[PDB]
């Protein structure tokens, strides 16, 4: 859980 | 109401410092976030707030409540997850 | 969210948006396994609203999205409407979400975790982005 595929950019 | 998924990083506060805003309406099962010049607001709620532990996006909170506005130099307020999360590991294990 | 912006597509794969029989977006939700999903007890879910994962752009017809329906409705007991406290409300779906690249769970804390007061975290939604 908790780690997405596609890293989120913020 | 955006098509779009939008996104906000915001800061936790404690619940002390919070009920300088919000008073008494403030629980033990609340966590506030915000007052950081983006809020939380009509829609949004249900979704996560979620804050990155040892590598790993972790579900701190769930969007609850905050200012009829939407105001952003007003903390928004959100379900405690961690007083919460043993009814949800009952619920599972039951269902 | 007021002064936020728009996310990576596909990048918080865990987020869902619950719409009900008519299509309209009335709340978000996370998914914390392939078949349940967390949302705030407020939200008044019933078993006649619709659980999209997979979605970024709700004006597209071209993703890829996963429409799910609810099995059934799991209010906290402890949820008191007139304080607003203990706001979560867990939902069985009938069938369980198909976990790709853009859809997949978050993680739950420990109830002994601690998250203190300055820590920089993310919220993400459809919500109105100007009052
Ligand atoms: C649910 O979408 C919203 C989320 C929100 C709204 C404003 C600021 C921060 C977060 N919650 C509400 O609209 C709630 C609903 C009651 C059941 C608490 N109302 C208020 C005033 O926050």
């Amino acid at each position: 859980c908790g780690v997405p595929a596609i890293q989120p950019v913020l | 109401t955006p098509d779009r998924l939008q996104q906000a990083s915001l800061p936790l506060l404690s619940n002390t410092n919070c009920k300088k805003y919000w008073g008494t309406k403030i629980k033990d099962a609340m966590i506030c976030a915000g007052a950081s010049g983006v809020s939380s607001c009509m829609g949004d709620s249900g979704g996560p707030l979620v804050c990155k532990k040892n590598g790993a996006w972790t579900l701190v909170g769930i969007v609850s409540w905050g200012s009829s506005t939407c105001s952003t130099s007003t903390p928004g307020v959100y379900a405690r997850v961690t007083a919460l999360v043993n009814w949800v590991q009952q619920t599972l294990a039951a269902n | 969210i007021v002064n936020g912006e728009e996310a990576v597509p596909g990048s918080w794969p865990w987020q869902v948006s619950l719409q009900d029989k008519t299509g309209f977006h009335f709340c978000g939700g996370s998914l914390i396994n392939e078949n349940w999903v967390v949302t705030a007890a407020h939200c008044g879910v019933t078993t006649s609203d619709v659980v999209v994962a997979g979605e970024f752009d709700q004006g597209s017809s071209s993703e890829k999205i996963q429409k799910l329906k609810i099995a059934k409705v799991f209010k906290n007991s402890k949820y008191n409407s007139l304080t607003i406290n203990n706001d979560i409300t867990l939902l069985k779906l009938s069938t369980a979400a198909s976990f790709s690249q853009t859809v997949s769970a978050v993680c739950l804390p420990s109830a002994s975790d601690d998250f203190a007061a300055g820590t920089t975290c993310v919220t993400t939604g459809w919500g109105l982005t100007r009052y």
